[PDB]
């Protein structure tokens, strides 16, 4: 320990508690927009899903990442990426398209190769059905016909939990006609090539919805943490140098009185 | 091949006897030459060339530090020495 070394780290935690304590706030303000967007959008997934689940749908015989680019959120991108490559190996043939950079990365030395698309600046700015529209043409634009897929993403709970959540999208439209549909009439083969398309975004957007607001909570949370980890982390260092200081001056002044009294 | 295992308790040594004969302390209470105690033997572990015998004698000597401070004064002193 020396005075050099103390205030070099007290000059730059009392950096990271700031630098931190703006982070926390950043992702205040993008949680409480992202709560209050997501307040309708479930209601929007709620009645998107609401056929899915009130007649059965199987499939006789598609990976989607939610997240997003920005991290230090804590454990979100993290625990969609263990349990997408908890299907990697679990299926079958497995494509995998990730939303979100930090998707391409963290999972992605590993299955490099099973890459289908990549979509970037997720979570900079609030998402749109729009965003979700992109993510819905890519889809059906490529020359991959899917049996069947799933959606996994953050569900929003509270400020400080969440869950990570699958959601079966059954969008094949060879798929689309089962036993369980033949409860229901007066359908076209190409009229569900329209509802199952826009059933297909809405469930895109609706986990874009909650992982967005599920994110910027969570990173308000970790820097919340770190902040505070950092105040005190100052607080402690700030009286270790008192000590050192102090001690560095009676130490000087002993070593001159001593050599005083020998002459 | 000479080993001095170790120079630092060498230093508490000399420092006991330079203060018991009244010799006044310099830095950290050790004597205003402790710099000169292990400079003086370790310049004598030297490389002969063959005018004069062609021997040799190696120095390893060893210096404990606390904490890992090798920065500090008495082992910066004897770094500067070998």
């Amino acid at each position: 320990a020396t005075l050099k070394d103390i205030t070099r780290r007290l000059k730059s935690i009392k950096n990271i508690q700031k630098i931190t304590k703006s982070m926390k706030m950043v992702a205040a303000a993008k949680y409480a927009r992202a709560e209050r967007e997501l307040k309708p959008a479930r209601v929007y997934g709620v009645g998107s899903l609401a056929l899915y689940e009130k007649a059965d749908i199987k499939t006789p015989e598609l990976i989607i990442g939610v997240s997003s680019d920005r991290g230090l959120c804590g454990a979100i991108h993290s625990s969609v990426a263990k349990q997408m490559k908890s299907e990697a190996a679990n299926l079958k043939e497995v494509k995998i398209i990730g939303v979100g950079d930090k998707i391409r990365s963290i999972l992605h030395r590993t299955h490099s190769d099973q890459f289908l698309v990549t979509f970037k600046e997720v979570g900079r700015r609030p998402p749109t059905f729009g965003d979700a529209s992109v993510i819905a043409l890519e889809l059906l634009n490529s020359g991959y016909e899917f049996d069947e897929g799933s959606i996994i993403f953050n569900r929003f709970r509270s400020v400080i939990s969440y869950k990570t959540e699958e959601k079966p999208i059954f969008s094949l439209d060879t798929i689309s006609s089962a036993e369980s549909m033949s409860i229901y009439d007066d359908i076209d083969a190409d009229v569900l090539r329209n509802y199952q398309e826009y059933s297909l975004a809405n469930i895109i957007y609706y986990s874009l919805k909650e992982s967005t607001t599920s994110e910027q909570s969570a990173r308000m949370t970790a820097m919340d943490n770190a902040s505070k980890n950092a105040s005190e982390m100052i607080d402690k260092l700030t009286l270790t140098f008192n000590r050192t200081r102090q001690a560095v001056i009676t130490k000087e002044l002993i070593e001159i009185i001593s050599g005083a009294a020998a002459l | 091949l000479i080993i001095y295992d170790d120079l630092s308790k060498q230093a508490v040594a000399y420092r006991q006897m330079s203060l018991l004969l009244r010799r006044p302390p310099g830095r950290e209470a050790y004597p205003g030459d402790v710099f000169y105690l292990h400079s003086r033997l370790l310049e004598r572990a030297a490389k002969m060339n063959d005018a004069f015998g062609g021997g040799s004698l190696t120095a390893l000597p060893v210096i404990e530090t606390q904490a890992g401070d090798v920065s500090a004064y008495i082992p910066t002193n004897v770094i500067s020495i070998t």
